[PDB]
């Protein structure tokens, strides 16, 4: 009831949180799959 | 039907679905006329 | 780098949404109430 | 389909009365003939 009788300061509220969540999101790192403990770990040898 | 009358918007979103899959249809098929008309052949030569 | 594919994801989700929307409810201001809601659980999701 | 679903919206959504007239004479006319 309360957020209704503000009705405009409400939905300037919400373009904030629209506003703010885009760009929370577009600041998040990208990958495929997280690197997860398999089984084993492989090591590789090169000699000279 | 007269359903169909009365409410414009619900056809308009089956029709929407169809004329989209169509452009998408038109953007995926192979271009030219000429389809693979005659029976497949197969040769083989030597020298 | 398949990951910069994605407005055509959402593309295809918020129109697909919006028509659907738009068919039961039979108008097409109740789509457009429903995705404003849409940015309320990405902010979330960034944030979390 | 459209007859079933979009063509619904046909009912969802000077001069020129010298045709309508004329038109209205081949009609006559084509009873008589027919």
């Amino acid at each position: 009831a309360k957020v209704l009788r503000k009705t405009f300061r409400m939905m300037v509220v919400y373009i904030g949180l629209a506003v703010v969540g885009v760009f929370l999101f577009m600041r998040l790192p990208t990958s495929f799959l997280p690197t997860e403990d398999q089984g084993f770990v492989m090591v590789s040898v090169q000699l000279p | 039907a007269k359903f169909f009358i009365d409410r414009p918007i619900f056809a308009w979103v089956i029709s929407i679905f169809i004329i989209a899959a169509g452009i998408f249809g038109i953007k995926s098929l192979p271009v030219s006329q000429y389809p693979s008309v005659a029976a497949p052949t197969i040769t083989l030569h030597a020298i | 780098k398949g990951g910069s594919q994605t407005l055509i994801l959402y593309g295809l989700a918020v129109a697909a949404v919006f028509l659907v929307l738009a068919a039961l409810y039979e108008s097409w201001s109740i789509p457009l109430a429903v995705i404003l809601v849409i940015p309320l659980g990405l902010i979330g999701a960034a944030a979390g | 389909f459209l007859a079933l679903t979009l063509t619904p919206a046909l009912c969802a959504t000077g001069f020129f009365g010298w045709f309508n007239k004329k038109f209205d004479s081949w009609t006559h006319g084509y009873e008589g003939r027919v």
